[PDB]
């Protein structure tokens, strides 16, 4: 940081280092310790990893040393938020959310179907015996 | 069943007894009011086919009541790749002679489809054993049905979780672990047959045969079950067929 | 196929990522994650990163204890390869984030020192739950400061976000600042906060 009737002054962190980039000697003049002087560059020198804007979808950044952490909104996953919820509805993810069968269906949507002795209700995924002693349930307590 | 509990009257309305001669030979599972599901082993000593009976409805040995329903077995199906005293593709599939009533009492399991059953049961942490069996290796058995929650292994882990044994069987595909290596909890021999029933968003599916193991409640061992899921389409075919003259039938496999 | 392998836990304030090798070849992986006696739960389906975000699973109860294996299956498509993780249990695990000095104020001979509030992935009603929301009394921050005309270094500790200090009058002062679980004898401290002098 040098432009010469701008050096006339004793150190100063503000002006040097706050208003202007300074170099790890001019920092070390200032603190004089070795201690001092690391604390300071360590993160001083890091860089902000939130400038490149990595968290997709509408995510939030949050800056570390030499790192960054993505906070989602609540329809998104992933390091940057590159994961949509809203496309994982497919039959390895918790069956689909059928209650019963799964069949996946590329392209379009997957569908849920139903054991012999029940039928799909209405809402696509649940199910309801359609015989007095379906398959599998306990009617000793119901 | 080691380390069980007494299944409370009806909550294991799909269990099995199966008699030959009137003596218990192994448990099974009910999959609709005609079809059995049993382990081919359990045959393996048969001379009387004509004498074997299921009873649904079972709970205590030591006394009748009015919930009992007895059928005679007409056919058991077994694979052809099976080979008597050994553990591979232990299955059998009985035929009753007149179908049992369902009620309170007496209901099938479900047996689910293959891909639902590899990609969603297959993931079900635990799952139930039941049956009369012994209650302790070369023990007694017991009187009134017992049951038993078991965590399922992949074979990858059972393999590495498992104390070494000299010439042990393969598991094979065909075969699944299940249960504790702590010495503590397992099914045992007079089980076999008896289900591996996986309770899965409100209904109960059969996923299991009780089949083999090393001892019972071994340390360092786990039980061994066949992996129903490998036979969904050989059943569903066989169920779908003629009956045949005499009682056994080995039919093919795949 | 060939197994993953060098699974490894990369979590900060509970953004907790599954990393492992190799690279693929002709074959993509899937992940699951469990509690020990819960149920597994696929997540990363058919991925070709060798990477899988395990954050939404984890909130759930940072307290338990999660395992978590990665098959590997053949491209085009018995049980598959995999391998298993290293348990991972958050709340005694998760590495603590960088803190920031949000303020400071010189109120009587005093300096108050403020630290942010750290903000966590475990959300509650719509909003994320700060560290101490999720640590409470397990969580302190500590102070690094000195006078710049004197050597050697002082430290406070403080079981809230704010630090009061007695300060010589009419000089400078810095600071900075680090989160800390003291009941861990691993990963006990963020990395420090940024100088910020007076
Ligand atoms: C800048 O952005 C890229 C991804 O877009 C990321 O890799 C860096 O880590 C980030 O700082
Ligand atoms: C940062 O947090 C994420 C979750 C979003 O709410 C953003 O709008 C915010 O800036
Ligand atoms: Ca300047
Ligand atoms: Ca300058
Ligand atoms: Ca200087
Ligand atoms: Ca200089
Ligand atoms: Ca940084
Ligand atoms: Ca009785
Ligand atoms: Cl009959
Ligand atoms: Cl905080
Ligand atoms: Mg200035
Ligand atoms: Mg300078
Ligand atoms: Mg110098
Ligand atoms: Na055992």
């Amino acid at each position: 940081a040098n432009a010469f009737l701008e050096e006339l002054r004793p150190g100063s962190l503000e002006r040097e280092c706050k208003e202007e980039q300074c170099s790890f000697e001019e920092a070390r003049e200032i603190f004089k310790d070795a201690e001092r002087t690391k604390l300071f560059w360590i993160s001083y020198s890091d860089g902000d990893q939130c400038a490149s804007s990595p968290c997709q979808n509408g995510g939030s950044c949050k800056d570390q040393l030499q790192s960054y952490i993505c906070f989602c909104l609540p329809a998104f996953e992933g390091r940057n938020c590159e994961t949509h919820k809203d496309d994982q509805l497919i039959c390895v993810n918790e069956n689909g959310g059928c209650e019963q069968y799964c069949s996946d269906h590329t392209g379009t949507k997957r569908s849920c179907r139903c054991h012999e002795g029940y039928s799909l209700l209405a809402d696509g995924v649940s199910c309801t015996p359609t015989v007095e002693y379906p398959c599998g349930k306990i009617p000793i307590l119901e | 069943i080691v380390g069980g509990k007494v299944c409370p009257k009806g909550e294991c309305p799909w269990q099995v007894l199966l008699l030959v001669n009137g003596a218990q030979l192994c448990g099974g599972t009910l999959i609709n009011t005609i079809w059995v599901v049993s382990a081919a082993h359990c045959f393996d000593k048969i001379k009387n086919w004509r004498n074997l009976i299921a009873v649904l409805g079972e709970h205590d040995l030591s006394e009748h009541d009015g919930d009992e329903q007895s059928r005679r077995v007409a056919q058991v199906i077994i694979p052809s790749t099976y080979v008597p005293g050994t553990t591979n593709h232990d299955i059998a599939l009985l035929r009753l002679h007149q179908p049992v009533v369902l009620t309170d009492h007496v209901v099938p399991l479900c047996l689910p489809e293959r891909t639902f059953s590899e990609r969603t049961l297959a993931f079900v942490r635990f799952s139930l054993v039941s049956g009369w069996g012994q209650l302790l290796d070369r023990g007694a058995t017991a009187l009134e049905l017992m049951v038993l929650n078991v965590p399922r292994l992949m074979t990858q882990d059972c393999l590495q979780q498992s104390r070494k044994v000299g010439d042990s069987p393969n598991i094979t595909e065909y075969m699944f672990c299940a249960g504790y290596s702590d010495g503590s909890k397992d099914s045992c021999k007079g089980d076999s047959g008896g289900p591996h029933a996986t309770h899965y968003r409100g209904t109960w599916y059969l996923t299991g045969i009780v089949s083999w193991g090393q001892g019972c409640a071994t340390v360092g061992h786990f039980g061994v079950y066949t992996r129903v899921s490998q036979y969904i389409e050989w059943l569903q075919k066989l169920m779908r067929s003629e009956p045949r003259p005499g009682v056994l039938l080995r039919a093919p496999f795949p | 196929t060939v197994a993953a392998y060098n699974l490894t836990w990369k979590s900060t304030n509970f953004k907790t990522i599954l990393e492992w090798e190799p690279k693929p070849v002709n074959q993509v992986y899937t992940v699951q994650i469990s509690t020990k006696s819960g149920d597994w739960k696929s997540k990363c389906f058919y991925t070709t990163d060798t990477e899988c975000d395990l954050t939404d699973e984890i909130v759930k109860d940072v307290k338990q204890t999660y395992l978590a294996r990665v098959f590997s299956y053949p491209a085009g498509n018995g049980e598959p390869l995999y391998e298993n993780s290293p348990e991972f249990t958050p709340y005694l695990e998760t590495n603590l984030g960088q803190p920031t000095i949000q303020s400071f104020e010189q109120v009587g001979t005093k300096v108050n020192v403020t630290v942010e509030d750290e903000r966590t992935l475990v959300r509650r009603n719509n909003t994320f739950l700060s560290l101490r929301d999720v640590f409470g009394k397990d969580l302190i921050y500590t102070l690094y400061y000195w006078k710049s005309s004197s050597s050697g270094k002082k430290t406070a500790k403080t079981n809230t976000n704010e630090f009061l200090i007695d300060v010589d009058k009419g000089e400078n002062y810095c600071f900075s600042v680090q989160a800390v679980i003291p009941s861990r004898t691993v990963n006990r401290k963020s990395t420090d906060s940024p100088v910020e002098c007076m």
